[PDB]
RNA sequence: AUUCGGGUCUUGUAAUUGGAAUGAGUACAAUGUAAAUACCUUAACGAGGAACAAUUGGAGGGCAAGUCUGGUGCCAGCAGCCGCGGUAAUUCCAGCUCCAAUAGCGUAUAUUAAAGUUGUUGCAGUUAAAAAGCUCGUAGUUGAACUUUGGGCCCGGUUGGCCG
RNA sequence: ACCCACUCGGCACCUUACGAGAAAUCAAAGUCUUUGGGUUCUGGGGGGAGUAUGGUCGCAAGGCUGAAACUUAAAGGAAUUG
């Protein structure tokens, strides 16, 4: 959001819902982030580096939180043959 | 002096977050009002209503008061707050710090061109509660905040400058026109209008980076 | 379908269960029946002249007692009798019987419990002096 | 049979009637300015709403279309004559920013007092109405005259007055043949 | 400021003072005008204004404004609505005060808004007023999908840029 | 006949709410100020009153259609404490 001058004008861009696409807002306590943790070739995982992700609390109450997740998760690269597209 | 007992409020206090707006970009609730407090230091308060009640509490007859609160700084931040005690003072007190709580932001935008900062509104918004409903409309410029007295103060203390309202049901319930007026301002930052479509990347939380940092020792 | 027609050829159906519904409200009912010339007192007009056919006792009980202090009035026009206030004067030395009498509204709502009704007339004029200027000593009545 | 003569009020009450916010904002509105009635602050009011809806109306409409150009330019101009809009400010929505103050910054009263020909405001009151104060080679005597921007290097007494040079009024001579009749004695 | 005093400013006053200003009114003249009246002009007069004296409604709430004195309380909780007591009343009566709009302000009737309490925009219909006992059925309102899409060429306009 | 899986169509129940609602509650009483899928009927404070009058249907008892003057500050819903 700009205004002529071409500059940014509001409070702050908010956190979207990954499975949704639609906005979390700030007195949505039902919301979440997921850190999944990048690994090494040793099986390590790094301290600082993560595959996050963002859950509207609507998503989480409706009980569909979890098959997202997976859908989500599977296709960055987390797992595999888990999560099918077809049903 | 005051001691955190939350680990939001002791990375408060170690000024590892700087302004609201990290608290809100990242839902983090606040549950010790010196947070917000510190945060908003320029939050003007302001005593909405004051209601005596009467209490019958095992044939002791009893005489209370419920204090309707509103804070905000004149920028971009709301709050409202319902309470009862046992003397005035000590209600407004205690209504102010409920209101500190539950602050909101909001997002004011414009109204078609786009000149200036934002005055308005960004949508209409419409926020129910009990029987009345309450919406909110983009004016232009220099429209003035057209309302009832109560519902004009909340916006104010908002700092929206030009906004149409349309209320409906029993407007004369002062505590649910507040709250529903309250409401339809806390949905701006709900409504996905097409300049907020561009895909972020998400961020990282405070309670992370600064984890080790207020930590229960 | 919230229960009215919505087609783009349904015009004649939509004012037509207009008219039929607008005799529900009060005023309307009013309006177009000619109430206000057929019946109501002062024939719709904001004033009327009358002549004082008694004075009158009434006394109002609940909640609160009114030595009512009213009067009978028989419109000039109508030759129609009502009674009517005669307000801020205690000892109605003001107005006698046979007196013309210029009388106007009055929303004064009567109440069940106690048997006080509701007078809708409150003098303005006697014998052409204006109430108000007798109880302020500013003019004085001729008596005649 | 004439023509009927037109005619139009200028003002408009308040909606609702005693609200004390508002009270006091029109009290120290009147007390920056010496107004007398309410009315005065109402008739600025209105002026300025009319100003708001042509504003308005023309900004739903398309840029570069004839009629919001025209009628745009001009609002805009006869708005600067009278320097109510700032120089800078040249185009439309500014003029609803516009607030009540910005009128009332223009009036004869005002500028009397901001181009210091009185001691008070209430002072330039009596001036001007006194037939004192002119502007050119025109005397005014209303305290609303608002002042264009090119009559503002004019103002100065008046020809006419005592203070803009003639002889001294009816009190001063009057005076003048007391204390000379009295010495005379 | 160490203290007297060096001055800036703004106030409360004092039916305190001082000298300025002026049209309300009066009036030669002229202007105006068919003739006049007036306006606009203007000699000559014309206020400390202890009276060139401003009102109309209010002061429990709605609704701006009394934590003020006496009287009441036999002409007394009382009259848009709701409140509220009686030796001691902010709620009645009188004075004082204050508030609002002001050369105007109140009151009555009508009407529009308020009224999304007439609802096309826009109401409601389980229990608050309101789904016909039930189906059939003409006028009326309403009515599935589908019939040149897609591609290639050229012409010249009116805003916007980077150069002027 | 029964048992398991599925499937249209019923029928009630039990959970919830994303949603609605004044609340009780509701898979509709949802998709409703972010207000428009088609259509029928009805209501506009309480009384006066389903009364008076007219018309119509009935052998009658009655039904259908259905006012006004006047009156009144509430009448009413749901929920909550004792
Ligand atoms: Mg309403
Ligand atoms: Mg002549
Ligand atoms: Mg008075
Ligand atoms: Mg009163
Ligand atoms: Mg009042
Ligand atoms: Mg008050
Ligand atoms: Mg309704
Ligand atoms: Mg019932
Ligand atoms: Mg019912
Ligand atoms: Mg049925
Ligand atoms: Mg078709
Ligand atoms: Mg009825």
């Amino acid at each position: 959001m700009e205004n002529d001058k071409g500059q940014l004008v509001e409070l702050y861009v908010p956190r979207k819902c990954s499975a949704t696409n639609r906005i979390i807002k700030a007195d949505d306590h039902a919301s979440v982030q997921i850190n999944v943790a990048k690994v090494d070739e040793e099986g390590r995982a790094i301290p600082g580096e993560y595959v996050t992700y963002a859950l509207s609390g609507y998503v989480r109450s409706r009980g569909e939180s979890d098959d997202s997740l997976n859908r989500l998760a599977q296709n960055d690269g987390l797992l595999k043959n888990v999560w099918s597209y077809s049903r | 002096g005051w001691v955190p007992v939350t680990k939001l409020g002791r990375l408060v206090k170690a000024g590892k977050i700087t302004t609201i707006e990290e608290i809100f970009l990242h839902s983090l609730p606040v549950k010790e009002f010196q947070i917000i407090d510190t945060l908003l230091p320029g939050l003007q308060d302001e005593v909405m209503n004051i209601k005596p009640v009467q209490k019958q509490t095992r044939a002791g007859q009893r005489t209370r008061f419920k204090a309707v609160v509103v804070v905000g700084d004149s920028n971009g931040h709301v709050g409202l707050g319902i309470k009862t005690a046992k003397e005035v003072a000590g209600a407004i007190r205690a209504g102010i710090i409920i209101a500190k709580l539950s602050v909101i932001p909001i997002r004011r935008g414009y109204w078609g061109t786009n000149l200036g900062q934002p005055h308005s509104l960004a949508t209409k918004t419409t926020g129910k509660c009990g029987s009345v409903t309450v919406r909110l409309i983009p004016a232009p410029r220099g429209s003035g905040i057209v309302a009832s007295p109560a519902v004009k103060k909340l916006l104010q203390l908002a700092g929206v400058e030009d906004v149409y309202t349309q209320s409906n049901g029993k407007t004369r319930t002062l505590e649910n026109t507040l709250k529903a007026a309250f409401v339809a301002i806390g949905n701006t930052y709900g409504f996905l209008t097409p300049n907020l479509w561009a895909e972020q990347p998400l961020p990282v939380s405070p309670l992370d980076i600064y984890s080790d940092e207020a930590s229960a020792q | 379908g919230k229960g009215k027609p919505r087609g783009l050829n349904s015009a004649r159906k939509l004012r037509v269960h207009r008219r039929n519904n607008r005799w529900a409200e009060n005023n309307y009912k009013k309006r177009l029946l000619g109430t206000a010339f057929k019946s109501s007192p002062f024939g719709g007009s904001s004033h009327a002249k009358g002549i004082v056919l008694e004075k009158l006792g009434i006394e109002s009980k609940q909640p609160n007692s009114a030595i009512r202090k009213c009067v009978r009035v028989q419109l000039i026009k109508n030759g129609k009798k009502v009674t009517a206030f005669v307000p801020n004067d205690g000892c109605l030395n003001f107005v006698d019987e046979n007196d013309e009498v210029l009388l106007a509204g009055f929303g004064r709502k009567g109440k069940a419990k106690g048997d006080i009704p509701g007078v809708r007339f409150k003098v303005v004029k006697v014998s052409g002096v204006s109430l108000l200027a007798l109880w302020k000593e500013k003019k004085e009545k001729p008596r005649s | 049979p004439r023509a009927p003569r037109t005619y139009s009020k200028t003002y408009s009450t308040p909606k609702r009637p005693y609200e004390s916010s508002r009270l006091d904002a029109e009290l120290k509105l009147a007390g920056e300015f010496g107004l007398k009635n309410k009315k005065e602050i109402y008739r600025i009011s209105f002026q300025l709403s009319k100003i708001r809806r042509a504003a308005r109306d023309l900004l739903t409409r398309d840029e570069k279309d004839p009629k919001r150009l025209f009628e745009g330019n001009a609002l805009i101009r006869r708005l600067v004559r009278v320097g109510v809009l700032s120089e800078d400010k040249k185009k439309l929505d500014y003029v609803l920013a516009l607030k009540v103050e910005d009128f009332l910054e223009r009036r004869l009263q005002t500028q009397v007092y901001k181009l210091g020909l009185a001691k008070s405001v209430h002072h330039a009151r009596v001036l001007i109405t006194q037939r004192h104060i002119a502007v050119g080679k025109q005397i005014v005597n209303i305290p609303s005259f608002m002042v264009r921007l090119d009559s503002e290097k004019h103002i100065d007494f008046a020809p006419t007055s005592p203070f803009g040079g003639a002889r001294p009024g009816r009190v001063a001579r009057r005076n003048a043949a007391r204390k000379a009749e009295a010495s005379g004695e």
